[PDB]
């Protein structure tokens, strides 16, 4: 279970691809998190985002280690 | 939302300066710090926690965890003495922490440095005097200006700035003497007396010099 | 080059209104969230408000709530404060601040900050200076800057062709209510017959520059 802060930092370091579309897993291996902007928010301005209203999160598991 | 500093953190140069920010679960939340230096407008110099601006100095490090978001200077310098501001979000607002002056103590002493203009003739044809007395270049930054009416200490038409500091770290102050044109004209001199330290810098002026 | 610099200071009288401009250059402007802050003199920094790109969201800090706008134009790459019902209290340098962040991580800093704009909230009336060379004996020259109201008055010398060797003091507050200040600058002995120094005295409030010429004697 990350934690919203680990999961923000995650948010920054891919800030530059950040989309409605899934991201790459944290992880190469073991499990990691995904994030994306929600599909309704795909309309909305990079700077009129929130973490707590347009973000989703689900959890990879990379096999290779 | 309320973000916590020291009114004041003081360091050795050379040595490390730990300056605090606190808060309510602030670890959770993203913290930025900005250096404000006299008369000059705010500079980050950490954001997102840890993170410094390209050309900010190498020795301005952050953390954030907990309650608690800390600025580090490693190898403080004299030119580091500015008030530190943390900052975070809440729920779209910003807040800002109070602010925290760091002070670099035991730098050289330096003896005030004072200059005193008599009034110009421009002043005096408009039936007014002013003594201006700068003081500046002196470490640290605290003095005492009086005043002499020839020798007689002057209780009247002073006025004295507290001391600011200068881009050189050492501090300025200035202070005006008011008088009339017949008071000018008619005393052998005036004096500016700065005691800085225990000792006394005296410049002095007169009507029927140069 | 990012910069924002803003305008519209100066004295306004309690219950006046007042508005603040900033005009941004150097970034794509209409994409970014911007912000104003305050700092009352000798105060700290206090967050005013805020407006998101589109202006589809805006926000106030609590001390100004149903009293100032926040508003901006992309078109004219400008950030304005309409501030009303001005109280003594809200007598501060306002600044500009560009919002550069990641806000899908809720992660908000400022910068660039314009240089900031005084506003002075009394019932005083404004006075321009009256300025007196300070005339040389390297020499130190000067120009007494003396009996105005209110903050802020600048000095350049040479319009801004003079730049080493100038120190410009922090003015004294006089019983009168007036300030005054002094700016000298150190230059060598031998220009004083050549070369023409002239201090440049603006004071903004009052709509008063003075160009005074510093010569000997």
């Amino acid at each position: 279970e990350p934690s919203d802060k680990h999961i923000k930092e995650y948010l920054n370091k891919i800030q530059n691809s950040l989309s409605t579309e899934w991201s790459p897993c944290s992880v190469t291996c073991g499990n990691g998190i995904q994030v994306r902007i929600k599909p309704g928010s795909a309309n909305k301005p990079k700077d009129e985002l929130d973490y707590a209203n347009d973000i989703e999160k689900k959890i990879c598991k990379m096999e290779k280690c | 939302y309320e973000l916590t500093q020291p009114p004041s953190v003081s360091v050795s140069p050379g040595q490390t300066a730990s300056i605090t920010c606190s808060g309510d679960k602030l670890g959770d939340k993203y913290a930025c710090w900005y250096q404000q230096k006299p008369g000059q407008s705010p500079v980050v110099v950490i954001y997102q926690d840890t993170k410094r601006p390209s050309g900010i100095p190498e020795r301005f490090s952050g953390s954030n965890s907990g309650n608690t978001a800390t600025l580090t200077i490693s190898g403080t310098q004299a030119m580091d003495e500015a008030d530190y501001y943390c900052q975070a979000w809440d729920s779209s607002t910003v807040v800002f922490g109070g602010g925290t002056k760091l002070t670099v103590l035991g730098q050289p002493k330096a003896a005030p440095s004072v200059t005193l203009f008599p009034p110009s003739s421009e002043e005096l044809q408009a039936n007014k005097a002013t003594l201006v007395c700068l003081i500046s270049d002196f470490y640290p930054g605290a003095v005492t200006v009086a005043w002499k009416a020839d020798s007689s200490p002057v209780k009247a038409g002073v006025e004295t700035t507290t001391p600011s500091k200068q881009s050189n770290n050492k501090y300025a102050a200035s202070s005006y003497l008011s008088l009339t044109p017949e008071q000018w004209k008619s005393h052998r001199s005036y004096s500016c007396q700065v005691t800085h330290e225990g000792s006394t810098v005296e410049k002095t002026v007169a009507p029927t010099e140069c | 080059e990012v910069q924002l610099q803003e305008s519209g200071g100066g004295l306004v009288k309690p219950g006046g209104s007042l508005r603040l401009s900033c005009a941004a250059s150097g970034f794509t402007f209409s994409s970014y969230s911007m912000n104003w802050v305050r700092q009352a003199p000798g105060k700290g920094l206090e967050w005013v408000s805020s407006i998101t790109s589109s202006s589809s969201y805006i926000y106030y800090a609590d001390s100004v709530k149903g009293r100032f706008t926040i508003s901006r134009d992309n078109a004219k790459n400008s950030l304005y404060l309409q501030m009303n019902s001005l109280r003594a209290e809200d007598t501060a340098v306002y600044y500009c601040a560009r919002d550069p962040g990641i806000a899908a991580a809720d992660n908000h800093w400022f910068d660039p900050w314009g240089q900031g704009t005084l506003v002075t909230v009394s019932s005083a009336s404004t006075k321009g200076p009256s300025v007196f060379p300070l005339a040389p004996s390297t020499a130190a020259l000067g120009c007494l800057v003396k009996d105005y109201f209110p903050e802020p008055v600048t000095v350049s010398w040479n319009s801004g062709a003079l730049t080493s060797g100038v120190h410009t003091f922090p003015a004294v507050l006089q019983s009168s209510g007036l300030y005054s200040l002094s700016s000298v600058v150190t230059v060598p002995s031998s220009s004083l017959g050549t070369q023409t120094y002239i201090c440049n005295v603006n004071h903004k409030p009052s709509n008063t520059k003075v160009d005074k010429r510093v010569e000997p004697k």
